[PDB]
């Protein structure tokens, strides 16, 4: 079975995402049934539970668009995971939520407040694209794999965004023990 | 066209009454000394090319007790498979061609051909069981699966079953061990009639079951599995390593059916066209192009698939 590891902040919709039926939940699809593991990641609460992970599939992280307040917070903890000895290796799937609420966000409260250093139009289609560009920016790790995906608050369906990037992982991770690529 | 022997087939003919026994003569009226000057060195050449590298790699695993894993088993196989052909094969007919005539007695043949034959089975039926593993492994057509130390013994096991069927029948009575070619190097009685020995339905036996259903599988395994890789990338267009992985399998399947093709589509071109073209005869010279491409293989066939393999160039 498919460990998946669940991360992000306390408002960023990873808990409508663990619904879909350490907190395990036990959803599956296409006779592969996957263990979603919602857990925390912060610092204090990341030694409680990293020791006893081995063999994760993918870490699932999720980004609130419209939250400056925890941006830094997210991109440090990324950072700190994405890089994380233990999850070196272990590809990712990037979702940034509530992509509406930030394209309305974003017309009444400029992405420099968080990123000062930003020097383009405040548009969805950029400023977007910059938040998503700083999580990669941190990868450092050369074949790690960062699957992103951007979703429509709480109005989509992004379950078979997950199961495709875990695909992709096991496919290219069947071929590393063959001997293949 | 040639002088028939109970344990032997000289290609010349004695009408002169130069002929003498592959047992016996230097087989210089088959080709000037200097050929076979060149055979006894090329023999110890392939000596110390084939045991380097496929004695390194069991060495390596023992060293490295990360590469043992279920899916390597075969490829230590394919080594021990070329040993074989190092000793069996290469060692004995070091002592032979280095005379002109095959000097350990036609027991010494039996045991030669075995061996050596042994050896080239076992590389053979590995291929095959890699092709098989990495379809089911990667393709994940019974769905149901998870491959285990139990598999990997079947898979090996298999190749040896299979090299048995081929290599041990020649001993009790279907076709014969003789020296072949220039008459230092003994093998099976492809090129030959005699029905003591049965050797028209043991060489279609080998063209089918020891050439055309490897081959198919070869083929069709591969074939599905870069199927599966093109699938993958065509729908992660965004993902880097699958586009990486792609290419890099294609370039492998390529080169893993041409090695195959190389190494046994001379011996299958050669007795098929001995076969339908009975019409024919040939001569040491063209008789030890087959043996070529096949004995080489016991160098390129561990470059190809363990040396390229992306777990022991690490070791490296
Ligand atoms: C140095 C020589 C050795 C190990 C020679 C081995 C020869 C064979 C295993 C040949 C096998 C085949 C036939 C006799 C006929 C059809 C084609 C083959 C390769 C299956
Ligand atoms: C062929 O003739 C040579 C000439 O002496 C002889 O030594 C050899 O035994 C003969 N072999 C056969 C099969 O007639």
């Amino acid at each position: 079975d498919v460990k998946l590891l669940l991360l992000g902040a306390d408002n960023s919709g990873k808990s409508t995402i663990v619904k879909q039926m350490i907190v395990e939940t036990h959803f599956t699809f296409k006779n592969l049934h996957f263990r979603l593991f919602d857990v925390g990641g912060q610092r204090s609460e990341r030694k409680k539970w990293i020791h006893c992970f081995e063999d994760v599939t993918a870490i699932i992280f999720c980004v609130d668009l419209s939250d400056y307040n925890r941006m830094h917070e997210s991109l440090m903890d990324f950072d700190s995971i994405c890089n994380n000895k233990f999850f070196i290796d272990t590809s990712i799937i990037l979702f940034l939520n509530k992509k509406d609420l930030f394209g309305e966000k974003i017309k009444k409260s400029p992405l420099t407040i968080c990123f000062p250093e930003y020097t383009g139009p405040n548009t969805y289609e950029d400023a977007a694209a910059y938040i998503q560009a700083q999580f990669e920016s941190k990868n450092r790790s050369p074949n790690k794999e960062i699957y992103c995906h951007m979703t429509c608050a709480t109005d989509t369906n992004n379950a078979q965004v997950i199961f495709d990037a875990v695909t992709d992982i096991i496919i290219a991770n069947n071929l590393r023990g063959c001997g293949l690529y | 066209c040639g002088t028939e022997g109970p344990n032997f087939y000289v290609p010349f003919s004695n009408k002169t009454g130069v002929v003498r026994s592959p047992f016996e003569a230097p087989q210089y009226y088959l080709a000037e000394p200097w050929q076979f000057s060149m055979l006894a060195a090329y023999m110890f050449l392939l000596i110390m090319l084939g045991f380097p590298i496929n004695f390194l790699t069991l060495y390596v695993t023992v060293q490295h007790k990360k590469l043992r894993t279920p899916l390597n088993y075969i490829l230590l196989n394919l080594a021990v498979a070329d040993l074989f052909m190092v000793f069996g094969g290469f060692t004995t007919t070091l002592y032979t061609s280095l005379h002109g005539y095959f000097v350990f007695g036609p027991t010494g043949c039996n045991l030669e051909g075995f061996f050596a034959t042994l050896g080239g089975e076992i590389a053979l039926w590995s291929l095959v069981v890699l092709a098989i593993e990495r379809y089911v492994v990667v393709c994940k057509p019974m769905s149901n699966f998870r491959f285990g130390e139990n598999h990997a013994i079947m898979g090996v096991a298999f190749t040896w079953v299979m090299a048995l069927a081929c290599a041990a029948p020649p001993l009790v009575g279907w076709s014969r061990y003789i020296p072949e070619g220039m008459q230092c190097s003994c093998g099976i009685d492809y090129y030959t009639p005699h029905e003591e020995t049965n050797n028209e339905s043991f060489v279609i036996y080998m063209f089918v079951v020891h050439f055309i259903i490897p081959l198919i599988v070869i083929f069709f395994c591969y074939g599905q599995l870069v199927f599966t890789v093109k699938e993958a990338a065509a729908q992660q267009q965004e993902s880097a390593t699958t586009q990486k992985a792609e290419k890099e399998v294609t370039r492998m399947v390529i080169i893993y059916v041409i090695a195959f093709l190389i190494c046994w589509l001379p011996y299958a071109g050669v007795a098929f066209y001995i076969f339908t073209h009975q019409g024919s005869c040939f001569g040491p010279i063209f008789m030890t192009i087959p043996a070529f491409f096949a004995k080489t293989s016991a160098v390129y066939n561990p470059v190809i698939y363990i040396m390229m393999n992306k777990q022991f160039r690490n070791c490296m």
